[PDB]
């Protein structure tokens, strides 16, 4: 199966710094960008248009770094450089609760299962965990450099015994936290440059981390070991795991590369053409996420476009 | 005198004649050069490559005579000799200057790059004219690699070669590094070829 | 005119010299990290310094630039400096000499192979 | 500029002699580092923080609890 051209989505005035989807509505797509706003999209499944935005969310005073959606497809969360987090709904905009207390920018926010609490990795070398009322119940330290990306793991069992989160900063080392005890459990060392993205597999066992040197090296936090390392030979910006089938995608500087990780080869080396842009550096994807069905992959490029790749 | 084992060995004569050190400048000729031997037609003069050997042996005796090794200074503002003097810097003390001399290095004691040698070695006296001039102010011997048209003013021991050549600058600096290392104690066998490759002393264009 | 002063240029030069495995070709993340990595008294100066570092990152990514030798640069130049060829260009590839070169060897009394070739004007 | 108002103290006095009047003007620039109030340095003076050198990890090693 080959990912091909489907359409482009023009709804921003900046780099699409985040893409997120929910299983409640397959036609929804939340997109945070550099223009201090969030654009929710509506998909129709057609030619190059692919559909229209539904709601535009405003209220952040700086670059909205990371956006995420809950399971129901209604509530949304945004991490922006204005030292605050905002909780929205896709119905009428309508920021429910702000989350202030960080002394600097916050990179990544993440919602736990059953909308229970939220974690947030910021640029003040802290991982703040917040309630939905706006109360930061816990603050976690221990990172020497400021964190670049945090994520929760998807528990395969429906809340078996506990939930855990993972952290990745510019300190070439990956932390693994259990916020039930607010304790550190695993230091993951082996990176040679600053880590800028990490992603956990939907199976809840595999962790892929990658940085400026462009290596994508794997961990299994169930066994707390390291499997291997494979490189895209250029800087990589974001990673994404397919929810249904065994693929791993990487948003590189030269373009996008999707990996079939069971026999571990490259697939097609996605290189779209942008009608010129020859003299300077070509635009590249900065944030990407697989859809709920897994047959469509959205990628946020720098030139104001969310591009969709779909298997045939 | 000499124990008669330092004479010109045949494979070193092969190295000198394959690095093209025997040919010199054109019919230009300074009378301070009696190394000229049997002027070739088309305006080429042949350097007696024998005579360069005792001068290289004598120059090697000067460098080994200095107690502290890091005070000898190798200068090459020519583009064909920065790798040679830097490689000469690695195999001995031989604190180098490659590129710009930054005048006021031998005088001007409050310079950040103030260096005082007890001996300087220069690749080309015409291009390193600042180095020989500053050595004339602060009482310093100089060793030069000379063509048959070189400005030998203020110049002590000189090794006749072609500074116009590509390979000749590298080989002569390599041979000078070989003899001073044998005398000092880094090499123990006179007949050993000093297994590090002579092609290390060569400038690269990219 | 948007010519930058030497205080901006040298502050950018020192950051490039010292923090290459760091700040990248994006101005926004460079400004957000050059504020704490360097004590700069003015926000106008901080954006000017972070701006010129990004312009230097673009210059660095396309070939080397003069006046900059950071931690991955001098190790690159010494590795290419360490070329040890096995072809032995100074060694014999088959030597060619003229008439005037040939009598030099026998006057020294050495035994070498010479293929004499005449040269005339 | 503004640092002149911040770092420089000035005084002027009239000295009366039998031939006339002398004028005394004393300007003292203090050290900006020991200011103890307000700014701590000149605006054009930046300060690059020296980093911490670190060797490569050279192998993927896992530190557990
Ligand atoms: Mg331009």
């Amino acid at each position: 199966e080959v990912l091909v051209l489907r359409g482009t989505l023009e709804g921003h005035n900046g780099w699409v710094t985040s893409l997120a989807t929910s299983a409640g509505q397959p036609n929804l797509l939340l997109s945070a960008s550099r223009d201090k706003t969030l654009i929710s999209w509506k998909l129709t499944g057609d030619d190059q248009k692919f559909g229209v935005p539904v709601r535009s969310f405003k209220g952040h005073s700086h670059i909205v770094q990371d956006c995420t959606l809950t399971a129901d497809g209604a509530y949304a969360l945004s991490a922006s450089w204005d030292k605050t987090l905002r909780l929205w709904d896709v119905a009428t905009g309508e920021t429910y609760q702000r989350f202030v207390g960080h002394k600097s920018d916050v990179m990544s926010v993440d919602i736990d299962k059953k909308a229970s609490m939220i974690i947030s990795g910021s640029r003040d070398k802290t991982i703040k965990v917040w309630t939905i009322k706006g109360q930061c119940l816990a603050t976690l330290l221990g990172h020497n450099d400021w964190v670049s990306q945090v994520r929760v793991v998807p528990n395969e069992k429906a809340d078996d015994d506990s939930v855990t989160i993972i952290s990745a900063g510019n300190d070439k080392m990956v932390k693994a936290w259990n916020l039930n005890q607010f304790q550190i459990e695993a230091d993951f060392i082996g990176h040679n440059s600053n880590i800028n993205t990490l992603t956990a597999s939907p199976d809840g066992t595999l962790i892929a981390s990658a940085g400026k040197d462009g290596e994508i090296m794997l961990w299994n936090l169930a066994a707390k070991k390291a499997m291997y390392t494979l490189s895209a030979q250029d800087e990589v910006f974001s990673l994404a795991f397919s929810p249904n089938r065994y693929w791993l995608a990487a948003a590189t500087a030269t373009g996008i590369k999707v990996f079939s990780l069971d026999p571990q080869y490259l697939v097609d080396d996605l290189r779209p053409e942008f009608a010129g842009y020859s003299k300077a550096a070509e635009p590249h994807a900065v944030s990407l996420a697989w859809s709920a069905d897994g047959q469509t992959l959205f990628a946020g490029y720098t030139d104001n476009v969310i591009r969709v790749w779909q298997v045939m | 005198s000499l124990p008669a084992t330092f004479d010109l060995t045949p494979e070193d004569a092969q190295l000198l004649l394959a690095a093209n050190t025997h040919l010199g400048a054109r019919n230009v000729q300074v009378h301070q050069e009696p190394y000229v031997f049997n002027a070739r037609p088309d305006g080429v003069h042949v350097i007696n490559v024998g005579k360069t050997w005792e001068k290289l042996v004598l120059a090697a005796r000067i460098i080994a005579a200095i107690p502290n090794p890091e005070d000898v200074v190798a200068i090459s503002s020519r583009t064909f000799g920065q790798r040679a003097v830097l490689k000469f810097a690695a195999h001995t003390g031989a604190t180098p200057i490659a590129g710009r001399f930054t005048p006021g290095s031998f005088t001007n004691y409050i310079t950040r790059s103030f260096k005082e040698p007890r001996l300087v070695i220069v690749t080309d006296p015409r291009s390193d004219a600042q180095a020989i001039k500053e050595a004339s102010y602060v009482n310093i011997p100089v060793i030069a690699l000379t063509d048959l048209d070189s400005p030998s003013e203020f110049v002590d021991v000189a090794i006749p070669c072609n500074n116009r050549g590509k390979h000749s600058i590298g080989l002569i600096w390599y041979l000078l590094a070989r003899e001073v290392l044998r005398l000092r104690g880094a090499l123990v066998d006179r007949t050993q070829p000093w297994s590090i490759m002579p092609d290390l002393y060569f400038y690269r264009d990219p | 005119g948007r010519v930058r002063t030497k205080t901006v240029k040298r502050a950018s030069k020192a950051l490039i010299e010292r923090y290459y495995p760091k700040l990248t070709l994006d101005f926004q993340t460079n400004k957000r990290l050059c504020d704490e990595i360097a004590t700069i008294q003015s926000k106008r100066l901080r954006n000017k310094i972070a701006g010129y570092t990004t312009h230097l990152m673009k210059r660095i990514q396309k070939g080397p630039v003069r006046g900059i030798s950071f931690k991955l640069q001098e190790e690159e130049r010494e590795r290419k400096d360490q070329y040890v060829p096995e072809v032995s260009a100074l060694d014999l590839s088959r030597l060619n000499v003229d008439n005037q070169t040939s009598d030099l060897v026998k006057s020294l009394g050495l035994k070498l192979p010479l293929s004499v070739i005449n040269v005339s004007a | 500029g503004q640092p002149v108002n911040d770092f420089i103290d000035t005084a002027t006095r009239h000295v009366l002699m039998r031939q006339g009047v002398l004028g005394i003007k004393v300007k003292i620039m203090r050290d900006p580092a020991k200011s103890r109030t307000g700014p701590k340095a000149l605006p054009d003076a930046v300060t690059i923080i020296e980093p911490k050198e670190e060797e490569p990890i050279l192998a993927p090693s896992v530190k557990d609890y």
